[PDB]
RNA sequence: AUACAGUGAAACUGCGAAUGGCUCAUUAAAUCAGUUAUCGUUUAUUUGAUAGCAUGGUAUAACUGUGGUAAUUCUAGAGCUAAUACAUGCUAUCUCGACCCUUUGGAAGAGAUUAUUUAUUAGAUUCUUCGGACUCUUGAUGAUUCAUAAUAACUUUUCGAAUCGCAUGGCCUUGUGCUGGCGAUGGUUCAUUCAAAUUUCUGCCCUAUCAACUUUCGAUGGUAGGAUAGUGGCCUACCAUGGUUUCAACGGGUAACGGGGAAUAAGGGUUCGAUUCCGGAGAGGGAGCCUGAGAAACG
């Protein structure tokens, strides 16, 4: 599907003259995200549109740079990943099992699975419960 | 006023906040300066700092620009054909940006005309136009796309669909009619 | 009224508008002599 | 008469088919007095970005409602002028009349016409008493005070000059946008003549550094077919010009070169008259002088267009005793000892058919 | 807070300035000004606290307008101008100079100077950009702006900068193993080569320094206000040269 | 203070000092640099609807920008207040008499409520409302709305038994009689219908017409005259039907003015007669006696209109669109200006001898 | 949804805002319908 | 001093009154405490850079008189007069330089000569006179579709000194010709300065005689649109049903405003936390609203 709405769903200010019969009729733009993390071919030649991609969207990745794995996958564009962690009790002396719940935008270029191991970072807040972007995921 | 904030909505682990503290000035919200096919009728609201936005709610003429050729001017409105906010908005005529209206085509055929000597319709290279474009330069009527944010402003400024967006938003016309 | 003041405010006027004039093209032509000299050294 | 909503006014009720679109017989009536009004908001000076603002926006108002309408505005235009001084006389005028205001009116109409040609490339017509009389009027003018007055009106020399330079870049433009609509004839002989005193005189010592529209005005006149009567009215004073502007090697090679293409354009153009046989062997002497060009002067087009210029020159064969042979040879050998690698095979193959 | 505010309490002072605890309870705020809120120094204190030519605000304000005082060639006026770090300041009447700077402890102090020195002074290059008509422009730690900038300067500079005139005299790149100052920092006012630079990618880059007693430590480019070469300082420094035993 | 016509007088106490084609922001610059009844009877920007309350003194006007309602009086002669909301008003009335409470279908797909107290809170409503209107026997605030919905709610209930079906795309035109307790609805498909409360059953299903140039209408108006017997619709041809209360053919029929929309019929108790008055975005505004169905007046506003009301008594039309000034209008014809503004006898003339 | 589905939720404000009303029939009902009976139907 | 000039009433105009000060009743990540973002934004002023007609208009306060009323920090009526008041408006440079010249260069000539809104671009990644020649393939970050630079227009719309102190010169066709001192006020943009606005990471009292929850009216996001300084279920139009969890969600209990500090048994740690510091919140009832850089102020 390439039109997933009733908008022409398009990144914008890029303009394709017809004027001109270039073979790539098809002009697509992405941005090396750097930050020692590689751009997936299949983001940087997709014919997806996604303003909120790590990658290709209008928006830059800064700041935190978060680990979590996939738990639900019953949403589009978006996946939440758990961290567990040790926690600080005096009263007993010890740490205790603590886990917690990170949705985060995904983008369509990447494939994911409930159990991988995925990397992500911050980016502007879009929604009201959602604050950060995927950058990568791994298998497990 | 119109609230900004977002504390009023519940939480994220399901469950409902109390007051923190009262509306301030910092979370306005304000109208939709929803404009209509009219006579241009643009207001002034000074905003915070030294701003001036100017908000428009009546609009006959507005300023849209052809691309392949590359050029661009000043014309009036027919009138909105289609906006996917809301078909009822559309049937209302409400001006609003990523809508699609119909807009005159005299202007752009004088240009033609002038620049070329080769009246379009019924350097041929260069005179070549889509043939849904020349249509509706011989029927007098044209499409145009308008982005513009009315209620920021109170602008009117668009472009004319290219083949294939033209196309698009033309097979969207026809599955609406 | 008008005033040998007023005048003098009016040429002391343009001959501050023409003096920064003339030392802004004079650090242009500055920057550019030695722009040119560096790229070529 | 409001300034604040005109370009409103202007866009909603006098554009036809439009609301209130003024009738036949109302426009027939009234726009005399719109064109005194428009006359008007023309001469407002554009000194700030909401004046060249409305400025566009008039001359965007022109090209829409008919011809007849600016022909008289244009008229109206030249009755503010004058040519009947010039045309009472010849090149004459008895009361030489360069006063500051004449030459302010002389740069108000230039202004006008020149922005009518860019909005109306294609459809306007040349009403002849208001498009030929006062542009060579305002011409011989500026000749007239740059040759009597000395350097000390500072003001005048300067806005003479900017008048001539403007004056022959419209009529260029307006020659190259009418191509040949209809015969110029009425005035070909005062125009040429305009042409051929300062010109073929000085065209080479001033007008070299960079392309000018004289030399493009003389490019389109090579390349009309309808456009060579100045070539054969003079004894090839234009030809002889653009020889002395070939011969001259202080000029640079983006200016020779379209001089190429024009002699290109020329050559290939036959005309069965007179003197096309001499202007052909006046060619035949442009290209002895462009022998060691290309190599010495003169950019893969150019070099590209020359060649196939070289090449036309053969098939057609214009040229053929011994004394061009041998210069055909010299050519040959330069350009063949000149580069390949940024050539076409094609080029290449072309140079292999002139050998 | 409705808005901004426009006081500073006495014992919430920055602490630097080493005002006198039981004298009142408020102090002297410096205005906007060429440095920055919690880091200047103002004519006021200045005068009351360190040179002692004053007993009483309104002496100070009395010599402030007789006008005695130019900063940096330039004659201020009142008693909240928040002078910066390593500066200039100019009596006449004494043939004083003030060179600004910090002491062991991070403090500002004074040190004399004649005009030979004064007549120089060095902001830390530290935003280049350009703008309309795509002129350039640097921008030191001062709020200074210098357009039209030797293409030669890059980011995290230290330039010699004549002050009457205002064209630049020279500048000095960031190079390791160079006498520089630290600026803030637990251990900030120490002096000595930078031996090399970790960096992070858009994050901290971390910097190790050894000291003329050959001592290892660590700061930030953030803190590091390069001075210069080795045996070749530019600026007279006060006694102490780093050494802190 | 003007007359348009030359057999009948009219009078615009009221309204735009010039006729057309020049901007009345400027004009009002332009004339301020270098005589009113009621001040500020005014948005100075535009406005929607004027309903005069059931006591006869106050006026309630809906106005565009920094949407909100002007709340006029005639005793004070001037707005007794002015109230801010969000949203545009497109639909309001007076339930009371008095203002204490109204009520005003919002654009916004809501529903909000004025009340002397304050404004109570807003209600949204699933599809877009297009007409409501208030039976005031069975408290019910009932609007035909976007699509095949006439969405009800009681105001004892407060629940929706039924939003009722209209089997078109939209619901043009509503009202609601109560000589006899009837409900209409004309849709621009040219189809009406009337329904029966007590047993909330369609009665009627009718208005299959077409004009001379071969259009479907857009009916634009659908009341009833003072006897609440027979009916009237309007549409855009300046073609105006009226029925009688069970017949097909309609009573009577006219075609004027041009294809711009009628926007309102209305019927006029006169002392010996029954008038009509028709207001139309042709700009214009006629008045007929109905039982000749003939012209007395016509009127040209010189700027268009969004809605008209007239005085109870008698004279006064208020005139509410997108104008600078909302306008109002004497008739010496059909009565004297009323109590309050009883001086205008005197103004009348003044405009005579003038 | 948002706010577009209808379901009949309890409105206490406007559940006891005005009513009740008159009865504000001048006719006895009867021949009320008996004439929508002699309407356009018949 | 025959324009005024000292002094200074009133009044007009500018600036400022959002600081300071007080109060603790609220609230268990609500702020808070720490940290970060701003490649998510606005900024009076300070500070730095920054801009190619001898001078015009009206319309008034303070003033004077007449009043009225029982009447205010009452008004009417009439007669005056200024702007940093209001509203208006005017004034030669840069490219190649043939040719002359050698110095030092001119020299006709062909050329270019503030802000708004959109669109389209750029802004990419070997020989040796062993004495010497090159005879080849913007900055920025981790990055921005950044800065910038341009094209075309577009704008109910911007300024681009119609002021001002102290002195008072310079030249000379001694004209009152033409220039010119020190410095206040204004005004563009950027920078910078004080903030502000959101937001990353962690950390809350007792509690299961509270296991189930939001899912409507948004409870999760997407698309799309309006909303300011800015993204945003902020709001809304269409799709999906997400999401807390005994890893106690959820609610409930706190005459607990938060943090720091203090006392406290010798030693576990226990008590005020009222103090003099830094945050938060606030003053007949409510709402609408006005200014201004800054507000739901207490005006």
């Amino acid at each position: 599907t390439v039109q997933s709405e009733r908008a022409f769903q398009k990144q914008p200010h890029i303009f394709n003259n017809p004027k001109v019969k270039t073979s790539k009729r098809t002009k697509r733009w992405y941005k090396n995200a750097g930050l020692g993390f590689k751009t997936p071919k299949t983001a940087i030649e997709g014919s997806y549109i996604d303003k909120k991609c790590p990658f290709t969207g209008l928006v830059s990745i800064r700041g935190k740079i978060l680990t979590g794995t996939v738990v639900s996958t019953k949403m589009h564009r978006t996946i939440v990943i758990r961290r567990a962690y040790l926690h600080y009790i005096p009263k007993y002396n010890r740490y205790e099992k603590r886990h917690k719940n990170v949705p985060v935008h995904v983008s369509p270029a990447f494939r994911v699975q409930v159990g991988d191991i995925v990397t992500v970072g911050q980016c502007r807040p879009i929604s009201k419960t959602v604050r950060f972007n995927v950058v990568k995921v791994s298998a497990a | 006023g119109i609230s900004r904030d977002s504390r009023h909505k519940r939480s994220a682990t399901g469950a409902k906040r109390a007051q923190f503290r009262k509306k301030r000035k910092f979370e306005l919200g304000r109208q939709p300066a929803n404009t209509k096919i009219g006579a241009k009728r643009i207001h002034s609201v000074r905003t915070r700092g030294g701003n001036k936005k100017y908000r428009a709610l009546r609009i006959e003429t507005g300023n849209f620009s052809w691309a392949s050729e590359g050029i661009s001017k000043k014309t009036r409105i027919a009138g909105v054909v289609y906006h996917p906010s809301n078909n009822e908005l559309v049937r209302t005529n409400t001006l609003t940006k990523a809508a699609i209206v119909q807009i005159d085509a005299t202007p752009f055929r004088q240009w033609f005309e002038a620049h070329y000597g080769q009246t379009l319709g019924k350097r041929a290279a260069s005179a070549k136009i889509e043939s849904s474009v020349e249509s509706q330069f011989s029927a007098g009527r044209l499409y145009a796309c308008i982005s513009s944010r009315p209620g920021q402003s109170g602008r009117c400024d668009g472009y004319i669909l290219e083949g294939e967006e033209l196309a698009f938003y033309l097979r969207r016309l026809t599955a609406k009619k | 009224l008008v005033t040998p003041q007023r005048l003098q405010r009016k040429r002391h006027q343009r001959a501050l508008k023409v003096r920064n004039a003339q030392a802004q093209r004079e650090a242009a032509a500055e920057y550019a002599q030695l722009l040119a000299k560096r790229l070529s050294e | 008469l409001d300034d604040t909503l005109f370009k409103d006014e202007i866009t909603t009720f006098l554009t036809e088919n439009g609301s209130q679109s003024i009738k036949a017989e109302d426009e027939k009536v009234v726009m005399p007095y719109v064109l005194r009004i428009f006359f008007g908001r023309a001469q407002v000076p554009p000194t700030s970005g909401q004046k060249r603002s409305r400025k566009i926006a008039v001359i965007s108002v022109l090209p829409n409602f008919k011809k007849p309408y600016i022909n008289d505005f244009l008229s109206l235009a030249s009755e503010r002028l004058d040519y009947n001084y010039f045309f009472g006389n010849s090149h004459q005028i008895n009361s030489s009349k360069a006063t500051l205001k004449t030459i302010r009116r002389m740069t108000g109409f230039v202004n006008i016409v020149n922005s009518t040609l860019s909005v109306l490339r294609t459809n306007f017509p040349l009403h002849t008493n208001s498009v030929l009389q006062p542009l060579i009027y305002s011409i011989a003018m500026a000749y007239y005070v740059l040759d009597t007055e000395s350097t000390e009106e500072v003001h005048l020399r300067k806005m003479a000059s900017n008048l001539r330079q403007q004056g022959l870049k419209c009529l260029s433009s307006v020659f190259e946008f009418v191509g040949n609509t209809f015969d110029w004839s009425t005035s070909m002989e005062d125009i040429y003549a305009v042409v051929v005193k300062p010109r073929i005189s000085h065209f080479s010592d001033e007008n070299l550094q960079q392309p000018s529209s004289l030399l493009r005005l003389f490019l389109y006149w090579a390349h009309n077919p309808s456009l060579y009567q100045f070539l054969y009215y003079d004894e090839f004073a234009t030809a002889t010009a653009l020889m002395d502007t070939i011969s001259n090697q202080h000029v640079k090679e983006a200016v020779i070169g379209p001089i190429i293409e024009a002699a290109d354009s020329i050559i290939r153009n036959p005309v069965n008259d007179d003197h096309y046989v001499d202007l052909v062997t006046l060619i035949c002497t442009s290209c002895l002088k462009i022998l060691p060009s290309l190599y010495v002067k003169l950019d893969s087009n150019s070099i590209s267009t020359f060649l196939n210029l070289l090449v036309s020159i053969t098939e057609m064969g214009f040229i053929q005793d011994d004394h061009v042979r041998s210069r055909l040879i010299s050519s040959l050998i330069s350009i063949l000892k000149g580069k390949l690698k940024k050539l076409q095979e094609n080029d290449t193959q072309k140079i292999l058919k002139i050998l | 807070a409705r808005g901004p505010k426009k006081h500073l309490k006495r014992l919430a002072a920055p602490h630097h300035w080493l005002l006198d605890k039981l004298s009142g309870c408020y102090a002297p705020r410096p205005s906007a000004g060429p440095h920055k809120l919690r880091e200047s120094l103002p004519l006021i204190v200045f005068l009351r606290n360190r040179l002692k030519y004053a007993l009483n605000g309104r002496e100070v304000k009395a010599i402030l307008m007789q006008r005695h005082v130019k900063v940096d060639g330039k004659v201020r006026t009142d008693t909240t101008y928040p002078a910066g770090f390593m500066d200039v300041i100019t009596l006449d009447a004494t043939n004083e100079n003030f060179r600004l700077v910090y002491d062991v402890k991070g403090r500002f102090a004074v040190h004399r100077i004649t005009d030979e020195e004064a007549s120089y002074k060095l902001g830390k290059v530290k935003k280049v950009q350009l703008g309309k008509k795509g002129v350039p422009y640097v921008v030191t730690h001062d709020g200074r702006t210098i357009r039209y900038p030797d293409p030669n300067i890059k980011v995290n500079d230290t330039v010699k900068i004549d002050l009457a005139s205002g064209k630049i005299t020279d500048f000095i790149k960031f190079d390791a193993g160079k006498l520089v100052y630290v600026t803030g920092g637990r251990n900030l006012g120490r002096i000595g080569t930078i031996v090399h630079k970790e960096r992070h990618d858009g994050g901290f880059d971390l910097v190790h320094i050894k000291d003329s007693l050959d001592n290892t430590f660590v700061t930030r480019l953030n803190n590091v206000f390069v001075i210069g070469e080795q045996g070749k300082p530019y600026i007279s420094l006060p006694k102490g040269k780093g050494i802190k035993l | 203070k003007s007359t348009s016509a030359n057999d009948v007088s009219v009078y615009q106490v009221s309204g735009t000092n010039v006729s057309r084609s020049l901007p009345d922001w400027i004009a009002k610059k332009r004339k301020r640099q270098l005589v009113e009844l009621i001040q500020d009877f005014e948005f100075s920007e535009a406005s929607n609807k004027i309903k005069v309350s059931r006591d006869g003194q106050y006026c309630m006007a809906t106005g565009t920008y920094k949407p909100q309602i002007h709340v006029y009086d005639f005793a004070n002669l001037s707005l007794k207040f002015d109230r801010h909301t969000d949203a545009e008003n497109v639909d309001f009335t007076i339930l009371s008499d008095d203002w204490t409470k109204s009520v005003h279908l919002q654009n916004d797909r809501s529903i909000q409520f004025q009340n002397k107290g304050g404004l109570h809170y807003t209600t949204r409503i699933p599809k877009f409302g297009r007409s409501l209107v208030y039976n005031k026997v069975n408290c019910d605030l009932y609007v035909g709305a976007s699509g095949n919905e006439l969405y009800r709610l009681n105001l004892e209930k407060g629940r929706f038994l039924n939003p009722f079906k209209l089997d078109t795309e939209g619901v043009n035109h509503v009202s609601i009689n109560e000589v006899n307790g009837l409900l209409a609805a004309g849709t621009e498909t040219n189809v009406v219908e009337f329904w029966d409360p007590r047993s909330r059953s369609r009665v009627s299903k009718l208005y299959l017409e077409n004009n001379i140039d071969n259009r479907p209408f857009q009916v634009t108006t659908t009341s009833f005259r003072n006897d609440g017997l027979t009916f009237a619709c309007g549409t855009s041809n300046g073609y105006s039907y009226i029925y009688d209360l069970r017949t097909s053919e309609p009573s009577i029929i006219k075609d004027q003015g041009y294809g711009f929309d009628i926007k309102k019929i209305i019927w006029l108790d006169n002392v010996g007669t029954e008038n009509k008055i028709v207001t139309c975005d042709k700009r214009i505004a006629k008045i007929w006696d109905r039982l000749d169905g003939k012209a007395y007046a016509s009127m040209e506003p010189s700027v268009d209109i969004n809605d008209i009301e007239h005085v109870p008594g008698t004279g006064m039309f208020f005139t509410a669109n997108e104008s600078i000034p909302m306008h109002t209008y004497y008739i010496p014809s059909l009565g004297p200006s009323p109590r309050w503004c009883s001086f205008l006898d005197s103004i009348t003339e003044e405009l005579e001898e003038k | 949804s948002k706010g577009r589905k209808l379901n009949y939720s309890v409105q206490d404000p406007i559940a006891n805002y005005e009513a009740p009303i008159t009865s504000g029939y001048k006719w006895s009902d009867d021949q009320i319908d008996e004439f929508f009976a002699g309407l356009l139907g018949q």
